[PDB]
């Protein structure tokens, strides 16, 4: 049942990572 | 539990809360995840909603999301998250990020960027000048 916990975090960290690079790409340009 | 992490957690939560009610439903969690190339089943969406919803009201508020995301933290600069981020940007799965792909992802994050702005981002990152961004150039970026 903590597999679901793991999957939520993993899915979310991908979003946070994507957002972080989108912000950073805007920050460079 | 730094202020940086809190800001990043907040920006993720706002993206999912598509109607701004302060909670994240099953359909919101589904819709945003598929906009970013993930393919969760309705079965895992309900399971993720039930696991994070502590008080059992059926949705995820920010303190509930925060409790969950505060433990077992991964790192946005780790090659594991860099790999997962490349899966999002390289949408068609050819191994190179195009401008239309970067445009489509930026659109799904709530950015209203003109096509010249996106082309500049590609150029600033495109080392070999092939017009796209591969994994090496993505990482160095
Ligand atoms: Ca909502
Ligand atoms: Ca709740
Ligand atoms: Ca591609
Ligand atoms: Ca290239």
């Amino acid at each position: 049942g903590s597999l679901v916990r793991k999957a939520f975090r993993h899915r979310l960290w991908a979003v946070i990572t994507v957002q972080a690079y989108a912000r950073g790409m805007i920050a460079r340009r | 539990l730094t202020e940086e992490q809190i800001a990043e957690f907040k920006e993720a939560f706002s993206l999912f809360d598509k109607d701004g009610d302060g909670t994240i439903t099953t359909k919101e969690l589904g819709t945003v995840m598929r906009s970013l190339g993930q393919n969760p089943t309705e079965a895992e969406l309900q399971d993720m909603i039930n696991e994070v919803d502590a008080d059992g009201n059926g949705t995820i508020d920010f303190p509930e999301f925060l409790t969950m995301m505060a433990r077992k933290m991964k790192d946005t600069d780790s090659e594991e998250e860099i790999r997962e981020a490349f899966r999002v940007f390289d949408k068609d799965g050819n191994g190179y990020i195009s401008a239309a792909e970067l445009r489509h992802v930026m659109t799904n994050l709530g950015e209203k960027l003109t096509d010249e702005e996106v082309d500049e981002m590609i150029r600033e990152a495109d080392i070999d000048g092939d017009g796209q961004v591969n994994y090496e150039e993505f990482v160095q970026m």
